[PDB]
RNA sequence: CAUCGGUUCUGGCGGGGGGAUAAAGGCCCAGGGAAUGUGGCUCCUCCGGGAGUGUUAUAGCCCUGGGUGUAAUACCCUCGCCGGGACCGAGGACCGCGCUCUGCAAGGAUGCUGGCGUAAUGGUCACCAGCGACCCGUCUUGAAACACGGACCAAGGAGUCAA
RNA sequence: AGCGAAUGAACUUUAAAUAUGUAAGAAGCCCUUGUUACUUAACUGAACGUGGGCAUUCGAAUGUAUCGACACUAGUGGGCCAUUUUUGGUAAGCAGAACUGGCGAUGCGGGAUGAACCGAACGCGGGGUUAAGGUGCCGGAGUGGACGCUCAUCAGACACCACAAAAGGCGUUAGUACAUCUUGACAGCAGGACGGUGGCCAUGGAAGUCGGAAUCCGCUAAGGACUGUGUAACAACUCACCUGCCGAAUGUACUAGCCCUGAAAAUGGAUGGCGCUCAAGCGU
RNA sequence: GGGAUAACUGGCUUGUGGCGGCCAAGCGUAGCGACGUCGCUUUUUGGAUGCGGCUCUUCCUAUCAUACCGAAGCAGAAUUCGGUAAGCGUUGGAUUGUUCACCCACUAAUAGGGAACGUGAGCUGGACCGUCGUGAGACAGGUUA
RNA sequence: AACGCGACGAUACUACCCGCACGUUGUAGACGUAUAAGAAUAGGCUCCGGCCUCGUAUCCUAGCAGGCGAUUCCUCCGCCGGCCUCGAAGUGGCCGUCGGUAAUUCGCGUAUUGCAAUUUAGACACGCGCGGGAUCAAAUCCUUUGCAGACGACUUAGAUGUG
């Protein structure tokens, strides 16, 4: 009845995509699968993922899918009889949770070299453990956070003042400049945004992220690959205790 | 706020269809 | 309204020498008694096709009884009601024992919800739901719900109404 | 349309006593002791599990099952008082007079008193009373802030909102007068 | 108070008929069906309670034909029999209709008994109480409203006589 | 109704509802032949008569507290309101005809009150039962029963006419249609939101976001030559869209009840008053 | 000269014009149609009015001031719009037959109304006939509320 | 509040208080006129066993309108004193004395009011009587005053004194 929101119809130019969107996700796995001899499934657990896109790049000549799970896993085939081919079934099975397909006309030790040696520092991501303590020196504030040298930084932006108040920091806008306590030092201690072993909220991370301050790693993690010749699965190091479908 | 949401009514089909799609004065003034 | 019974009425247009052995129409309706019942008989076969009064006669009427009063039935009624807007059709559901008890009910229901009187509401299906999942209320879905038990609080006792005054205060608990 | 039953369940933790009465809620732990009076809603109170209390409304409507959502946060909201505590941390700007904040806690009603002097130059000392139960206190971790801590969420909210409003400017430019005690930072003491 | 007549109000009891010769329902008989699944087994953060396979099994239920049965009952319509109360008693030899005919509840109340036999019943004035209740006449109008006359009492006071 | 009958309100086999005129027997119809100054080619027609026919259901029902004719005599010549039908008109009012009904000259019960409403007409009494209307006493009778709806910062208690609508409610209940969901719907939280490209023109400067026009491609899971915040420009944030977690019903537009608003002045007062909220309000 | 009509408003009044086109939910199966927009009034350079006026009581709020709020390039000062509020106060000059407008002055400001067809209480500043003319009227002619 | 109330002083007469003889005295109306937790109602009570819809419960209730006498009973009731208690518009308990008293049973009387006729029976208030204690007053008028005043009204003063 009456007492409801009401949801702001926006004024956009796309819309939401539903099912001829899934469509077109089943047609070209399925037109992906029989071109490749093998598929492998890795996995990104808590990375921003922003990185793909270069992956994608380098792998120009492989295919990489990175979909929704369980659309990927059904088109993929979830039960021996509704296969496309043999044991993609169980390969469904490795296929769990934030994981990806990559169709390969190369080398299995090939691929895994590449994303063996491929690593990239990204930044701390919401539940990570904190590396380190990262906190902030008393006075004016700059854009890296008191990181790179303080001499050879810019002071940080008065547009980001008030979202670093709602982030938390207790600083102020004295002349144009943000600081935090007085501009000439003194005044409070440091803001020590995160601390050795303990795990990070969002806001930390926001902070970190606003302070451009990279504390986690990306890599891609190959839970295991499909051969297409031979009809067989083989397990890399990651699924013995990664949890399973 | 009865012209409020008509002109917004408006709008929101206005945008709809344009979203999906991808003279007296002068004789007067003579 | 008021105590009704299933009555079921045939009756046919007056023979004559052009068209003798009439149609012999029939239809199940909803009266307090057979009065009632062959006059809504006559006024919804005006409606429908054209006979008359005059020209019609009542080959029977009977009442149709429940087979099993005593055992608890779902009822899903489909009817029409005009108001000031229109005609606009419903189906609502109704637990009870009885057709009847369904049609007393939705009665007493339509006038209170809507205010919608005996000539503006029609009567056009009313059927048991032969099984769950033809339930679409939520009403009736708690009251199918499986093992339904529930407690009755705040029970006000019920005192003699010439017991002006009492000793102890009442309490509202059993 | 008189809902059969509706049902709310609320946790507990293990260093925690909770004693209900007819409908008073009293909760103990390491920080201290909260009751509260629930008379004015009507719900079961019972037990389902070893730490775990529950709510329940038969023959109820949509106003009965939201008052059901309100006594239960309420209701958390005593025990993470009484576990862990509140705390409002809160900031005094100026431009040209220093805003000085004098805490101090009487021995009579045994209450904290916080004086608020020279806001915009005024001659006119501000007192605010606490209510019982708050502790206030000047760290000295940041300067021009106070830290506002106690048992009671509503307690300690309620006497940071009273700061907030009793430095209130009057007949001046909002966009150009940036002078108060504004509510910084809320959380848990632990 | 008892026995009666007239009118009337209000309770109980005994049958009859009808209806789908109620519908149901109990109880046997036969045939199907299914779930808000009667036991078991698998799993299950095990005082406990759940997910899966699993249809009469250590509960039952639904539908259909048959019997018992011309069952019971409700409901509608009917034929009677008892109880309590109220108000009334018109007429004054016989005739008449009758019946249950030594007689009678049959063309209208008699029998028995008590207190008092006087303000006791009853009636009239004054007041109280409950309810009800615009100040009369004239005039106009469809009607009101308005207007007119009315300080009180006594006597007089207005369709008569002749052609 | 049909046009699988023809033809095309002006079509019809048939035929509604609705009021309405005439007639329904001895106070009769005919048939038959005598007269006539009428008439006809004519005992031929018309009128005046004879005979017959049914006296019993003699020519439907129902009522019938009698009807008709003559003579004489008194008071009367106004209208008002309303239903239905009907003509005209206005912004709305309203005006004019016809029928019937209430008032006169009419008392009584109810509608708190009251020309125009509902019931019912009248000698004086006793008893019984009802109408309209009522049963929270005032006030006789129900704080009767069953199912629901409504909380009003002067609700409502029969006014439904006005204000007043395609009106305004993030009040509440019931319903209709359409759409999305274990191929994971709505909301949320953690992330992506990229490259050609500081896309073309203009401006001192304008990079998606002071302006004009087009508004593409790739990667795709998806991302607009960008929805807002922001810089002098950047930068940065955010939205659109997409993924992971969660887990089951949602959500858009209409409809129907009750409720709020939809306009108010001036002595202090009115559902009759007190007062009434699972009512003493509304519907059956 | 005759006839009808013989007072009249009474949940009346108030802030947002009319005409035509487009559009348009319903209804309806062409007709009706709200809000907006366009065209006319309407644009490219900054006197009207033809019964009035004083003292006192009371009421309304449709608030001028005083009190408190929300918004505004609201720096301060002075303000503008709007909200709650009637407790408390609430004019004078010039001109005109009078009034308002405009203007001029103090003042915190110097608001608007009701007392119910007699607009609070008190006060002040004609129609009928007759005679004679008819292209218009006259009468110290008569009668009368 | 001149028809709301409280505290206190003095109260001559009258009879102020006390006991009964009562009243042909009044009463919108005795006839067992019997009964104190508080508080909640989505909870409570308790003797701590348990109990709670239910005041259709508890107390009291026999005797010539309630006589007289016994076996047996220490239970109930009332009046006076003492110690305390109750003030929202004022009472109850404990002790004591004194009087009455079916928990059981029995005896001697009831008649005749004549077949019903309010079973005149309670309380408070008021009034006449005795015999016991006690008390022994004011106001108004008059004169005067002027803190007052249309007239009333009001503040004052007249008994041996600061008159």
């Amino acid at each position: 009845p009456k007492s409801k929101r009401a949801r702001v119809y926006h004024l956009i130019q796309v819309n939401k995509k539903g099912r001829e969107a899934k469509e077109r996700l089943f047609s070209n796995i399925r037109e992906t699968i029989p071109k490749y001899q093998h598929c492998f499934v890795f996995s990104v657990d808590n990375m921003r993922n922003n990185y793909l896109k270069d992956v994608r790049h380098e792998l120009n000549d492989c295919r990489i899918f990175f979909g929704k799970t369980k659309l990927m896993a059904r088109a993929l085939g979830t039960t021996p009889e509704e296969e496309q081919a043999d044991g993609l079934h169980r390969l469904t099975r490795y296929l769990t949770g934030t994981v990806g397909l990559l169709f390969t006309n190369r080398d299995p030790a090939d691929i895994e070299s590449y994303f063996s040696n491929l690593s990239q520092v990204d930044f701390a991501r919401a539940g990570t453990v904190a590396p380190r303590t990262v906190t902030v020196p008393t006075g004016i504030v700059y854009s890296t956070g008191g990181e790179v040298p303080p001499e050879h930084d810019v002071p940080v932006s008065h547009t980001l003042e008030p979202e670093l108040r709602r982030l938390g920091m207790p600083v102020r806008m004295i002349k144009g400049k943000v600081c935090l306590g007085d501009e000439k030092g003194e005044a409070s201690e440091g803001y020590t945004i995160c601390k050795e072993g303990e795990v990070l909220d969002s806001r930390q991370t926001r902070l970190l992220k606003l302070f451009s301050i990279c504390l986690s790693e990306f890599k891609v993690s190959l839970l295991g690959y499909w051969n297409s010749a031979s009809g067989e699965v083989t397990e890399l190091e990651a699924g013995k205790t990664r949890p399973k479908r | 706020r009865h012209a409020q949401k008509i002109q917004m009514r408006k709008a929101i089909k206005q945008h709809e269809e344009r979203n999906v799609k991808g003279t007296a004065k002068a004789l007067s003034s003579q | 309204m008021g105590r009704l019974q299933e009555y079921q009425v045939i009756g046919r247009h007056l023979p004559t020498e052009a068209n003798p052995n009439p149609a012999l129409y029939r239809m199940r309706i909803f009266a307090p008694n057979e009065v009632v019942a062959k006059s809504r008989f006559w006024y919804f076969l005006r409606g429908l096709k054209k006979v008359k009064k005059a020209t019609g006669e009542i080959v029977s009427v009977n009442v149709i009884s429940e087979k099993h009063p005593l055992k608890v039935k779902n009822f899903g009624i489909w009817l029409r009601y005009d108001s000031r807007s229109g005609t606009h059709n419903m189906y609502k559901e109704y637990r009870e024992t009885s057709r009847v008890a369904a049609v007393e009910a939705m009665y007493a229901d339509m006038a209170a919800r809507h205010r919608a009187r005996f000539r503006s509401i029609h009567i056009l299906k009313v059927v048991e739901l032969e099984k769950t999942e033809d339930v679409k209320r939520p009403y009736i879905k708690q009251l199918v719900a499986k093992n339904l038990s529930f407690p009755l609080p705040h029970r006000v006792p019920k005192i003699s109404t010439k017991k002006i005054f009492s000793a102890k205060r009442p309490s509202t608990f059993s | 349309m008189r809902y059969i039953h509706s049902e709310e369940t609320i946790p507990v933790p293990e260093n925690l006593k909770v004693s209900i009465k007819s409908r008073l809620v009293t909760v103990e732990g390491p920080r201290g002791k909260l009751q509260k009076d629930l008379s004015h809603i009507a719900v079961n109170f019972s037990v389902v599990k070893k730490g775990v209390i529950g709510l329940e409304i038969h023959h109820g409507s949509r106003k009965d099952v939201a008052a059901l959502r309100t006594v239960r946060t309420i209701i958390n909201n005593m025990i993470i008082g009484v576990t862990k505590g509140f705390k409002y941390k809160m900031r005094y700007v100026y431009a040209h007079f220093p805003i000085n904040v004098n805490v101090e806690k009487n021995a009579e009603t045994g209450c904290y008193e916080v004086e608020i002097r020279n806001f915009i130059g005024e001659k006119i000392v501000r007192k605010v009373v606490m209510a019982p139960g708050v502790e206030v206190e000047i760290s000295k971790a940041q300067k021009d802030e106070l830290i506002l801590s106690g048992n009671s969420l509503e307690a300690v909210s309620q006497s940071a909102a009273d700061i907030q409003q009793i430095c209130k400017v009057r007949n001046k430019d909002i966009r150009k007068f940036l002078d108060g005690i504004y509510v910084s930072e809320k959380g848990n003491i632990v």
